[PDB]
This record gives structure tokens, C-alpha cells and sequence, in this order.
């Protein structure tokens, strides 16, 4: 019984929340009305980890859906598993917060924070044994990234010895046109450096580029990107959700995953890649996940492995299979491709296995990279807001709520260095 | 919530609101005496045409607006006309004397004796609202009303409002259609004074409108009327998001965060599409395609102005009707191909898109074809100041002569206010070259 209290704020937030809250759901056999229908024990030994459970044995989201403006909550609450979720967990402004980070964090979002906090507090109040927090949110709008970095230093604040993990979804301008996205992802990744422990960086440009080129999808819709990061959320969460060994709970995860405190930022991958309703008929040799889900072409960053080195690897098989073969293939991924691991940190791959697949697959694998690549999405990043910046462009959304050029530039150092960091373990030998 | 409060000022203001809020009933199904039986809310909701239309309890629908001119004559055909029974009395507003062309008396002389009485007004309608978003003003430059009055008001606003969002629909003069020597003088005066008052300014150039209605629609010597029919399509394509929701509708707030990158340079250019006739319609489909490369034929711009010999800062596209995601994709990815459009360096160069799936609409008895989909372009481009340098021209002719000023002094102003918005406006197309640059 070590809870995890989860957020979700604004638009994308609350989208691939919702979709995370309905997919694990159907795992543990909890259907749409709260109650339990499943088939096995394993779905319930854990339980506990993300629902309280209610009388008539109604099993309910830890979950607290937050947002500046009513639209997707309101969808959420009538969607499918609407119902699931305790109403008073619904905590919402009218006004929006317009793309603007200064928006959700400092004025409107200010405005309905404490709200939040008390709905957090009251979740935290009923955990025998609280872990942290999840949070899901976008860095390129204005509500999950100013008002969601504002929620996570006000919740370190009053829980300053909880594990603090989002999942954070960078903008591209493959997916969106609006034009400060990079000034809000900066702001945020400025705030995420300094208070998570483990941020899983869902890149939009990967998740678009995913479904472009290998699910021949021509006309990507946010549907298809949140199929990607639902699969990836459940996967990365299994060795918290169901009985195991290897990083049960948040901060195991953190002490094997994080060696310095700042680069705490992981490229997801996930095995095998399907679309929406694809239904495919013949499993994965275990072979064949361990190759994917190490391919560039299955992380869920836009980073290239090969231009970088891990530091640390956590992977998570799940379904029926063979756990020697499991063992001999990810020996074989590190022995091939020894040089491609920092050779500093001894034995830097660790993997789970559980026997429950996820709905519609024999046999899936989930990868969790915590490579220097990475920095490959915050100079990214890093250069679209620097060609607007240096102009002072579209700074005057950000200066009419208070803010201070100052503040831009001292994000726009502290990812710099960030990226500085990655380059320095790179680079480093034994 | 998200209301919007219109503002009408003067005959060009008036006029154009009469064929706005005439379209808006015939897009909602609303009738002449404000009744819309598809609305099964009686007396209130939160519908997305709520944001224009507030609800009486006897089920009338009566547009969030304000008529203002300084002399009755034209604000009275409302008050007799088709859709007299919209309007509550107290929502039009006239004197008896008008600013006879004259910056001067709209501003002070004249308008000062009921700017307190329309700010009341204008208060009702706030107080009715539940999260006022701010105002869209109509008005020309070149009228005595259109320009002295909407300046005064949009000070008086920003007082009484803040910073609540201020945005104009500006109709910029044509000798075609023109009726006073001295519109540059007014134009000059009040684009000075109400510049650091809006946050979003569509200029409406009568010479493009009138252009297009000669060459596109086969209309020999275009009227008021003919003009007012288009415009309207156009305002209406612009505040359409705001009206309807749909899944594909992008608000016009997130256009504005694109379209204005520094306060001053709030002008966006506004390019329509299909302009056609019944005649020329018929047996034809323009597609997706077709009405999408239109948008950067200069032909079907709202302001004369050449883009080909500018830069971009910002390109939106905002579609109504029958329109499908892959069909606006496959055509912004030809026009990247086929056009050279040129961006700052400082910009990111994707469109911003909005579609809204109900189509366009047209009035009984006009020129414009039915179309099943439409789009407007709202672009930021640095060709926009050539609009500023033509009006600088003129003003500079006759400033230099100081002819005609002495109307303005006999009502109290001084040259220094003429010297001085002459010089914003340097300093404005100054601005619109800087931005052009090249970053070091
Ligand atoms: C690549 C960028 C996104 C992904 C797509 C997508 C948006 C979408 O999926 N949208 C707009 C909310 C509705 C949603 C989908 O309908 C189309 C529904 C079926 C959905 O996927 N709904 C999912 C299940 C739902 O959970 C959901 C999720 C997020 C938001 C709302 C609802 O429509 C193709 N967009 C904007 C586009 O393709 C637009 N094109 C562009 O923006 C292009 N630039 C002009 C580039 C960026 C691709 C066209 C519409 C002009
Ligand atoms: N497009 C359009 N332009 C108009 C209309 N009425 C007047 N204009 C233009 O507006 C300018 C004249 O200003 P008006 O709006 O008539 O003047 P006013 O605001 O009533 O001001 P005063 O009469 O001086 O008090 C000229 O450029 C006209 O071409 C109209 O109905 N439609
Ligand atoms: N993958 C994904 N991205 C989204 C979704 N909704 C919005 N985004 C992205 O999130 C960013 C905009 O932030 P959003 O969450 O809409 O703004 P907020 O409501 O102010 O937090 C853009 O980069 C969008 O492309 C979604 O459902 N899935
Ligand atoms: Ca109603
Ligand atoms: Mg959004
Ligand atoms: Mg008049």
C-alpha cells in the first residue's frame, strides 16, 4: 500500500490522462462504473498503488483532474470512464490560459492553485503510505506547463520528501503552429530540472513521426500521438502496478535511473508499435521486441541513441514467454553494443518481466533510456526559442502578466547548461 | 461567458454592422423579431452564439451591440427597418449634429456632449455579461464620427476596461467612394491616438472592396450595399470562431497570439476566398486546393498592398463549410512548394489553421455565390505599411500647406497634435522595416 497521488492538468493533460486512466483500468479488470470484473489476483495485489477503494467495493482513481478552462474536462466527464472519477476531484477555472506560461503560472493559474492543493491534500491525508505524484501535461501550452510546474513546487513545498514523476509532452512544430510553445517548453523544462525526480519525455515530434512513417497514418490526429503514449504510460508503470521485483516502487526507480540529480530526463521506447484498431495476429519473438524496442525508431523522443550514450536502462517485458530467452537477448544488446553504454556505471541495464500482457497484445516490451541523446530535444528546443528571443518576439504576452525578460534568460542558461551536462558524461572515461 | 460586445461608430460603422448582424441571424437561423426556434434554452445558455447574442425571457435574441453616430438619419432605417424589432431602442444611439467630416468635432466639440451616455450604454450591455472577453469596434477613418469619436471611445474604454481586448474594424478611405477631401488628415489622427488603445486593428481598404467587387462579381459601379454584403462575409469569417464550436475550430485569440509579435504591429491583412458570382459558380467546385492558393493572389486581399514584396511574420488560415484536415494539408503543402513566401527570420514559418464546419451563408438578393467552403487569410506581413505610406503621402501634400488645418484649429486642436501623429506614423512604418530585417 504505497499510493501514488496523480495529476492531470489542461488540455493534453487531461487527454492522455484520461487515456492512461482507461487503459490501465481494463488491466486491472476495473470496468467504466468503478467495480471489479477481472479474472486474476495479480490485478488486485497491487491495486492500491493508484485506487482507494470505496464501499460495495468500488475501486476509485487516485486522480485529480485540473484545468483553466472547463472544454476537456467536460469531454472527459462524458466520456466512457467519466464516471470513474470522484467529481469533487474536478477542479477547474473559466478563463483559460491562452498558450501562455505567465498565464498559468503566475496569474490565472495562481488564482485556482490552492484549490488544487486542498483536493491533493485531501488524497495525500487518506494514503496509508504515500510514494509521490505523477503528473501529465504538455510543455508547449499554458495551463499543464505554467500552472502544472507551479502545482509541482507548490506540492514539493508540503511534501518535500515525495518522489515527484511527470510525463511531460514536448512540442513540435510538426504537431502545432502556435508560436511561443518554445518560450512555455523552456520556462518548463527550467522548473522540471530543478523539482522532479523522474520526468518521461513524450516528444510530439517522435509520437507524429511514429505514426507518419511506420503506421503509414497520413493524416495523424491526437487519437493516434495518445495511443502512443497510453501504450508507453502503461508499459512504463507495469513494475509499480503488479507484483515484481525491479523497480516496484518511485524511488527505487529513481536510485537506479538517475545518477546526478539534473539529468533525470528518460527517452521512453515501446515494442511493437500498433495504431488504433490494427489488431495484429502474430506475436513478437522475444528477439524481435529487444531489437524494436532498442531502435530509434520506437522511442517516443526525437533523439538518436547512436549520438549518444546511456547512462542507465531500465526494460520491461511483459506476456508469456521465456525468461532465459528474455535474459540471453538483452545480454546480447548490451554485449553488441557495449560501447553505446557508459562503461563507468557497471551493469546499467535492468530488466522486469511481467506475466500479464497488455489488451491486444501476446507480448510487448517497454524501454526506459536515460541517454545523453536526450539532449538532442533540448537544444532542439533551445534554438526555437532562441530565434525568436533574440528579437524579443511575442514577449509582450509575457511582460502584460508581469514577467521579466530576466526570467526567459535565465531559463533559456539553465537548459543550456542542461545540455552541457549531457555532453560532459558523454564524453567522460573510466 | 467569452461574450463579445460590438461597437458600431458613424454611417461606414453603422452600415456594415446592419449587414454583419443581418449575415449572424441568417447563420443562426435567427429571425427578424429575434425569435430562433432551434434554441430550446428560453431566456439564457452558454451556446456558442451566446458570445453575440444575449436571450430575453420572451425567447428574443438580441445582438450584443451598440450603434453610435453623431446625426440620426442613418441609425433611423434601423429603427424602421427589417430588423428594428432586434434592437432594444436604448442600443442605438444618435445626436443631432455630426462631425461634418472632421476629426476635430468627433473627438471634441461634439462628441463630448454624448460620450457619457454611450459609455453608460456600453455598460449595460457589460453588466449583462458573465466573462466580458472585449469589444469589436466598427468604424472608418476617414469620417469625422468614424475617426474623432471611435478615438475618444477607445480611450474612454481603456480607462473603463483596462486592458480588456480592444478590436477594431477600420474601413480605410477610396477616392471611388470617398466624400471629404481631408480623410488622410482624420485617418493620420486617429490611427495616432488609438494606436496604444487596440490590441488588434483589421484594416478594410473601400479601394480593394471595391475592386473586387467590379472584377470578381461583374458589378459596374459598386454601392455601399454592394460593398457592406462582402465585408460582411469577410467579418463574419473572422469572428466565426467565436460563434460555433466545432472539434477543428482553433479561437480567434490563438490567431492573435500569431498575428502580433510586438504591440504596434497589430495590422493583420485579410484575403477571402471563393469571390464569385451565381453565374460563374454554377457547374463549378472551387476546392480545398483552389480557394487556398487564392488566398495569396493579391487580387482578393482587403488591403491594396503587395506581399510578394514583404516578408512574413505570421500566415493564418481560417476555413468554414465543407473542409477536411488532409485536403488543407495536401494544399499548404503545394502552395510551400509553388510560392515563395517569404518569412523573418525570427519566425516560425507554419500556418495556423482553424476550420468551422457550418458554411457560408449568403443574404437574399446578393452578388456572392453560395459556396460549400470559404476561407479567410489572416497573414502579419510588412507589406501592410504601404496602406500607412499612401495615407502619409496625401496628409504630407496638404500638411505642408497647412491646407484645411485651420477647421480643425477653429475646434480647438493644435498643429502640434497634426506634427505629432504624423510623426507615430514615421515611427510606425519605421517599425514595420525594422521587423523586416535580418537578426545579427
Ligand atoms: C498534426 C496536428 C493535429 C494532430 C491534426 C489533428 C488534430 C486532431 O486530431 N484533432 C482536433 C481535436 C479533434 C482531433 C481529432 O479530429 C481531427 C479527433 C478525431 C481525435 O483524435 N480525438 C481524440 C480521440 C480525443 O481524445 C481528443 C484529443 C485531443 C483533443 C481533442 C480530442 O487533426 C488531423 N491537425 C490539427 C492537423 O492535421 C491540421 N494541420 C496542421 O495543423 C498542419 N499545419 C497547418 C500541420 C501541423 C500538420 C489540419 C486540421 C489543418
Ligand atoms: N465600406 C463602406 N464605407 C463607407 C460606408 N459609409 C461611409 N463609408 C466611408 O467612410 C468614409 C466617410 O465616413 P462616414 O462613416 O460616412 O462618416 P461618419 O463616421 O458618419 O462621420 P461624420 O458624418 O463626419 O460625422 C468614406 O471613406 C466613405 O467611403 C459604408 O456603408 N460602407
Ligand atoms: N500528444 C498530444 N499532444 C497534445 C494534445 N493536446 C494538445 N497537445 C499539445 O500540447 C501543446 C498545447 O498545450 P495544451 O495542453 O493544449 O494547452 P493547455 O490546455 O494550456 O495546457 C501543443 O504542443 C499541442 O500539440 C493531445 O491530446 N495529445
Ligand atoms: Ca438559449
Ligand atoms: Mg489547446
Ligand atoms: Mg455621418
Amino acid at each position: 500500500m504505497r499510493e501514488i497521488v496523480h495529476i492531470q492538468a489542461g488540455q493534453c493533460g487531461n487527454q492522455i490522462g484520461a487515456k492512461f486512466w482507461e487503459v490501465i483500468s481494463d488491466e486491472h479488470g476495473i470496468d467504466p462504473t468503478g467495480s471489479y470484473h477481472g479474472d486474476s489476483d495479480l490485478q488486485l495485489e497491487r491495486i492500491n498503488v493508484y485506487y482507494n477503494e470505496a464501499t460495495g467495493n468500488k475501486y476509485v482513481p487516485r486522480a485529480i483532474l485540473v484545468d483553466l478552462e472547463p472544454g476537456t474536462m467536460d469531454s472527459v466527464r462524458s466520456g466512457p470512464f467519466g464516471q470513474i472519477f470522484r467529481p469533487d476531484n474536478f477542479v477547474f477555472g473559466q478563463s483559460g490560459a491562452g498558450n501562455n506560461w505567465a498565464k498559468g503560472h503566475y496569474t490565472e493559474g495562481a488564482e485556482l492553485v490552492d484549490s488544487v492543493l486542498d483536493v491533493v491534500r485531501k488524497e495525500s491525508e487518506s494514503c496509508d503510505c504515500l510514494q509521490g505524484f505523477q503528473l501529465t501535461h504538455s510543455l508547449g501550452g499554458g495551463t499543464g506547463s505554467g500552472m502544472g510546474t507551479l502545482l509541482i513546487s507548490k506540492i514539493r513545498e508540503e511534501y518535500p520528501d515525495r518522489i515527484m514523476n511527470t510525463f511531460s509532452v514536448m512540442p513540435s512544430p510538426k504537431v502545432s503552429d502556435t508560436v511561443v510553445e518554445p518560450y512555455n517548453a523552456t520556462l518548463s523544462v527550467h522548473q522540471l530540472v530543478e523539482n522532479t525526480d523522474e520526468t518521461y519525455c513524450i516528444d510530439n515530434e517522435a509520437l507524429y513521426d511514429i505514426c507518419f512513417r511506420t503506421l503509414k497514418l497520413t493524416t495523424p490526429t491526437y487519437g493516434d500521438l495518445n495511443h502512443l503514449v497510453s501504450a508507453t504510460m502503461s508499459g512504463v508503470t507495469t513494475c509499480l502496478r503488479f507484483p515484481g521485483q525491479l523497480n516496484a516502487d518511485l524511488r527505487k526507480l529513481a536510485v537506479n535511473m538517475v545518477p546526478f540529480p539534473r539529468l533525470h530526463f528518460f527517452m521512453p521506447g515501446f515494442a511493437p508499435l500498433t495504431s488504433r484498431g490494427s489488431q495484429q495476429y502474430r506475436a513478437l519473438t522475444v528477439p524481435e521486441l529487444t531489437q524494436q524496442m532498442f531502435d530509434s525508431k520506437n522511442m517516443m523522443a526525437a533523439c538518436d541513441p547512436r549520438h549518444g550514450r546511456y547512462l542507465t536502462v531500465a526494460a520491461i517485458f511483459r506476456g508469456r514467454m521465456s525468461m532465459k530467452e528474455v535474459d540471453e537477448q538483452m545480454l546480447n544488446v548490451q554485449n553488441k553494443n557495449s560501447s553505446y553504454f557508459v562503461e563507468w556505471i557497471p551493469n546499467n541495464v535492468k530488466t522486469a518481466v511481467c506475466d500479464i500482457p497488455p489488451r491486444g497484445l501476446k507480448m510487448s516490451a517497454t524501454f526506459i533510456g536515460n541517454s545523453t541523446a536526450i539532449q538532442e530535444l533540448f537544444k532542439r528546443i533551445s534554438e526555437q526559442f532562441t530565434a525568436m528571443f533574440r528579437r524579443k518576439a511575442f514577449l509582450h504576452w509575457y511582460t502584460g502578466e508581469g514577467m521579466d525578460e530576466m526570467e526567459f534568460t535565465e531559463a533559456e542558461s539553465n537548459m543550456n547548461d542542461l545540455v552541457s551536462e549531457y555532453q560532459q558524461y558523454q564524453d567522460a572515461t573510466a | 461567458m467569452r461574450e463579445c460586445i460590438s461597437i458600431h461608430v458613424g454611417q461606414a460603422g453603422v452600415q456594415i454592422g446592419n449587414a454583419c448582424w443581418e449575415l449572424y441571424c441568417l447563420e443562426h437561423g435567427i429571425q427578424p423579431d429575434g425569435q430562433m426556434p432551434s434554441d430550446k434554452t428560453i431566456g439564457g445558455g452558454d451556446d456558442s452564439f451566446n458570445t453575440f447574442f444575449s436571450e430575453t425571457g420572451a425567447g428574443k435574441h438580441v445582438p450584443r451591440a451598440v450603434f453610435v453616430d453623431l446625426e440620426p438619419t442613418v441609425i433611423d432605417e434601423v429603427r424602421t427597418g427589417t430588423y428594428r424589432q432586434l434592437f432594444h431602442p436604448e442600443q442605438l444611439i444618435t445626436g443631432k449634429e455630426d462631425a461634418a467630416n472632421n476629426y476635430a468635432r468627433g473627438h471634441y466639440t461634439i462628441g463630448k456632449e454624448i460620450i457619457d451616455l454611450v459609455l453608460d450604454r456600453i455598460r449595460k450591455l457589460a453588466d449583462q455579461c458573465t466573462g466580458l472577453q472585449g469589444f469589436l469596434v466598427f468604424h472608418s477613418f476617414g469620417g469625422g464620427t468614424g475617426s474623432g469619436f471611435t478615438s475618444l471611445l477607445m480611450e474612454r474604454l481603456s480607462v473603463d476596461y483596462g486592458k480588456k481586448s480592444k478590436l477594431e474594424f477600420s474601413i480605410y478611405p477610396a477616392p471611388q467612394v470617398s466624400t471629404a477631401v481631408v480623410e488622410p488628415y482624420n485617418s493620420i489622427l486617429t490611427t495616432h491616438t488609438t494606436l496604444e488603445h487596440s490590441d488588434c486593428a483589421f484594416m478594410v481598404d473601400n479601394e480593394a472592396i471595391y475592386d473586387i467587387c467590379r472584377r470578381n462579381l461583374d458589378i459596374e459601379r459598386p454601392t455601399y450595399t454592394n460593398l457592406n454584403r462582402l465585408i460582411s462575409q469577410i467579418v463574419s469569417s473572422i469572428t466565426a470562431s467565436l460563434r460555433f464550436d466545432g472539434a477543428l475550430n482553433v479561437d480567434l485569440t490563438e490567431f492573435q497570439t500569431n498575428l502580433v509579435p510586438y504591440p504596434r504591429i497589430h495590422f493583420p491583412l485579410a484575403t477571402y476566398a471563393p469571390v464569385i458570382s451565381a453565374e460563374k459558380a454554377y457547374h463549378e467546385q472551387l476546392s480545398v486546393a483552389e480557394i487556398t492558393n487564392a488566398c495569396f493572389e493579391p487580387a482578393n486581399q482587403m488591403v491594396k498592398c503587395d506581399p510578394r514584396h514583404g516578408k512574413y511574420m505570421a500566415c493564418c488560415l481560417l476555413y468554414r463549410g465543407d473542409v477536411v484536415p488532409k485536403d488543407v494539408n495536401a494544399a499548404i503543402a503545394t502552395i510551400k512548394t509553388k510560392r515563395s513566401i517569404q518569412f523573418v527570420d525570427w519566425c516560425p514559418t507554419g500556418f495556423k489553421v482553424g476550420i468551422n464546419y457550418q458554411p457560408p451563408t449568403v443574404v437574399p438578393g446578393g452578388d456572392l455565390a453560395k459556396v460549400q467552403r470559404a476561407v479567410c487569410m489572416l497573414s502579419n506581413t510588412t507589406a501592410i505599411a504601404e496602406a500607412w505610406a499612401r495615407l502619409d503621402h496625401k496628409f504630407d501634400l496638404m500638411y505642408a500647406k497647412r491646407a484645411f488645418v485651420h477647421w480643425y484649429v477653429g475646434e480647438g486642436m493644435e498643429e502640434g497634435e497634426f506634427s505629432e501623429a504624423r510623426e507615430d506614423m514615421a515611427a510606425l512604418e519605421k517599425d514595420y522595416e525594422e521587423v523586416g530585417v535580418d537578426s545579427v
